[PDB]
């Protein structure tokens, strides 16, 4: 009986048929390391056509802002009332009032300006993005001819020049190995090996 | 086949070095390194620090082979 | 179908594009009339020296589609508000093993280990041949070589279990994908080229040809046709959306959004407040899909020596630290 | 403020930032602003050399549905100058309001989370 | 309608690989078990 327990368990610590027996082992050993694969091999929206940010969810917010722009963007596609209606629900006085809400992962998402919440989450090394632009999009009133000017101001290379110079300035700012219970595993095994000892000893006199 | 054949041949030297300094064969000691280095058992100080690579790049090779698979 | 009237200067042919597609549907938003002429004076018709492409005079054309990006001297005469891409931009080792402190759960079981080998010498004269077993065994089966056998059966199962547990953890770390913006030049490279890697002199190209010599200007209009750079793969810079439009089509080429280095009517008044609010109002739901589907439109890897690089990572660490001890102990204990 | 703090910047050069008085009840907030918006206001005026100014905003037809906006209602009602500080919105409703100037940065919309994780059951089995 | 009914009907209204483990790999590896020990059985008794 000890042979064989020794020799179902892959070690050297140990006759016309016996090596028939011998045969189910290897194979039986594969089968529980295949079943480790089959255990091993395992595992956002990532854009507005998500069914979760489209369809109604109750857990997953869709947060908003307070009828900034984007109020506005949404009221254009009829089918987005829903959202809409969840809109009603998901306007805040600002984005960091949101931004810090969602830090608590109360609230799943905010759609905001790719630029702001791209250095944002540069700041914030702690949460994750998706970009993916999907509505590529200074004012004045229509009696300043200095609008001109304005347009003309920024259209230079030299100028554009300074925003790649804001840009420095400011955007500059998974083994999962499984040992816990592992090792809990092989703690409670040592444990069974010492009360094994006890008992050994307790037969040995 | 550059690795097996260079880091047996690694092998059967430092083996060798141990052996013959400490022996005042050479194709016994690289036989029997050679064996070790393909996981049979058809074969003292510090010896078993060479026995640690065999089982990681063991794993490697198969790790690889998991890649391919 | 869908096609339009075009002729350049008594023969007509069949004409139509994106430009088309938003010119038609502007001037149906509008219901305005219109006429598709065509270039008939260089391939942009700027004011090159006094003399856009329909309005290098004053008031020779009456609109203005010509795709080509929007400048100062350009946008200072006439009012050319749009919207497109504004083309501004262009062209494991480590955690091999496992993380440290993991297993510290087998060294304290090498203690344990070697404590339980001292409960075993007075229960039944082998320490060293005990030493050795249990030091050869610390480590996978493949070895040269009733608490007695029980012992040793929970330390394999637990010590497979490990290497069951390792392999799970590289399977994860094998399954890994894979696939420069500092200023208008090759992320702070030399001005211009260390004369290697010449390129990107296409002769637009005006605008940075102005700006702070453009590459020495050393361009002798090398590009020719853009196409002609599909040889040019690793034997480049130009306008960003035509870059993309050639890059959709493989040729992997040089694609930053952010980068965006370099960054549509007559002077007529009374006609830039219109459109524009009429872009402002009905483009932004449709424009994109309307442009995508009728135009402007991978973690494979098999095997390569970039395994022997990987082994090479958990290979030299092991090799040479052991030889350097060895050493070390080789010729100093002998004195 | 104490009188705005004087700091370089990272490149060493100072980073300029302005008294700027607005809203934080009723009292009147005089903190100090700055951002690339303000540096390119900056230039403007270097530019055409204006005597600028600044001040924050309160937020971001049966009895009241049109005249609700802070931004472009709030500037156009309040008198202040054309200059206008951040994007924001920028459409055809805020256009034919009052006016929209060459886009000075191209954008669009994005959406910001929080990135999952953790692997667990061994079944290495209780059976 | 042929155009547009569909998406109309599914945006407006009208609108998996996954497992971890069980007892099926007892009654998997039952598979590859009883096969050999049973005949293995019988080859030896005979
Ligand atoms: C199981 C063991 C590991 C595992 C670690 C890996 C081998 C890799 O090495 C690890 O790499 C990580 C990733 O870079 C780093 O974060 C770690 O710093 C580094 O430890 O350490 C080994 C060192 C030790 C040997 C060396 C000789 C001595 C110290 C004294 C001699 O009298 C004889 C006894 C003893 C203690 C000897 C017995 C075994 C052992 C405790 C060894
Ligand atoms: C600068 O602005 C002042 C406004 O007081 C004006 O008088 C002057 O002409 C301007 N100078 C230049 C060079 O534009």
């Amino acid at each position: 009986m000890w042979f064989s327990w020794g020799v179902l368990l892959n070690s050297g610590i140990g006759r016309i048929l016996g090596m028939v027996w011998a045969g189910f082992a290897m194979i039986i050993v594969a089968s529980y390391t295949a079943n480790l694969a089959a255990f091993l091999v395992l595992d956002r929206i990532t854009g507005i056509n998500d069914p979760r940010l489209r369809n109604p969810s109750d857990k997953f917010i869709y947060a908003t802002v307070k009828q900034s722009s984007v109020d506005i963007y949404f009221r254009r596609q009829v089918e987005l009332s829903t959202m809409y209606r969840h809109m009603e629900k998901h306007n805040y006085e600002s984005a960091a009032e949101a931004i810090q809400a969602v830090r608590d992962n109360k609230l799943h998402a905010f759609i905001w300006d790719s630029a702001v919440l791209e250095f944002e989450a540069s700041q914030k090394c702690d949460l994750v993005t998706t970009g993916e632009l999907f509505f590529r999009s200074i004012g004045m009133r229509k009696d300043s001819p200095w609008k001109q000017n304005v347009s003309l101001s920024i259209l230079k290379s030299h100028e554009n020049g300074f925003m790649e110079d804001l840009d420095k300035t400011w955007v500059r700012y998974a083994p999962a190995t499984l040992t816990f219970e592992n090792m809990a595993g092989v703690f409670m095994l040592v444990a069974g090996g010492i009360v094994a000892g006890i008992f050994l000893i307790f037969i040995e006199i | 086949q550059s690795t097996l054949w260079l880091l047996v041949g690694l092998s059967v030297h430092v083996v060798a070095v141990m052996l013959y300094l400490l022996d005042r064969t050479l194709s016994s000691a690289m036989w029997f390194s050679w064996g070790v280095l393909l996981n049979s058992g058809i074969g003292r100080i510090l010896g078993m620090v060479w026995a640690g690579f065999a089982m990681i790049i063991v794993a490697s090779y198969t790790a690889n082979l998991a890649a391919f698979l | 179908r869908d096609s339009v009237p075009c002729r350049s200067q008594p023969e007509k042919r069949c004409c139509k594009g994106f430009c088309i597609d938003i010119l038609k549907r502007l001037a149906h938003t509008i219901g305005f009339s219109y006429d598709l002429y065509l270039v008939t004076n260089g391939k942009h018709g700027k004011k090159i020296d006094g003399v856009m492409i329909g309005e290098v005079f004053y008031q020779r054309a009456d609109m203005a589609i010509g795709s080509l990006t929007i400048n100062e001297e350009r946008s200072e005469i006439v009012d050319f508000s749009v919207p497109f891409v504004e083309t501004g931009i262009m062209v494991s080792a480590f955690l091999e093993p496992y993380s440290p402190a993991v297993w510290v759960m087998m060294f304290v079981m090498c203690l344990t280990v070697v404590a339980v080998t001292v409960f075993i010498f007075e229960y039944l004269f082998t320490i060293g041949k005990s030493i050795w077993l249990l030091w050869a065994l610390v480590f996978n089966n493949s070895v040269p070589v009733t608490t007695s056998k029980i012992m040793v059966l929970v330390w394999a199962f637990f010590a497979v279990i490990f290497l069951a547990s390792y392999t799970a953890n590289l399977a994860a770390f094998m399954i890994q994908e894979e696939y420069s913006g500092l200023s208008d030049r090759k992320f702070q490279r030399p001005q211009e080229q260390p004369p290697l890697k010449f390129g990107t002199v296409p002769n637009t190209e005006k605008n940075i040809r102005s700006n702070y010599h453009s590459y020495m200007v050393r361009y002798n209009q090398p590009r020719v046709e853009e196409a002609l750079t599909q040889l040019k793969a690793g034997k480049f810079i130009y306008d960003a959306a035509v870059l993309n439009y050639m890059a959709r089509k493989c040729k992997l080429v040089t694609i930053g959004s952010g980068k965006v280095f370099a960054t549509a009517l007559h002077k007529g008044s009374r006609w830039k407040r219109p459109i524009d609010l009429a872009l402002l109002q009905f483009l932004g739901d449709d424009e994109i899909e309307m442009l995508e589907r009728l135009w402007l439109s991978d973690k494979i890897e098999v095997m390569s020596s970039k395994l022997d690089i990987d082994n090479m990572a958990g290979v030299f660490y092991m090799l040479l630290v052991a030889m350097g001890l060895s050493l070390l102990v080789f010729a100093w204990e002998h004195l | 403020t104490l009188t705005c703090k004087e700091e370089f910047t990272v490149n060493g050069d100072p980073v300029k930032k302005v008294i700027c008085t607005g809203p934080n009840p009723r009292h009147t907030v005089p903190q100090c602003c700055y951002g690339f918006c303000i540096d390119l206001l900056i230039k403007l005026a270097r530019t055409m050399n204006f005597t600028y100014e600044v001040h924050l905003v309160a937020d971001g037809v049966n009895n009241s549905n049109k005249k609700e906006w802070n931004g472009m209602m709030g500037e156009l009602l309040s008198g202040q100058a054309d200059m206008i500080v951040a994007p924001l919105t920028i459409n055809n409703e805020r256009a034919q309001y009052i006016e929209f100037s060459k886009p000075f940065k191209y954008q669009g919309l994005t959406i910001l989370v929080k990135k999952e994780i953790r692997s667990t059951l061994d079944s290495f089995q209780p059976f």
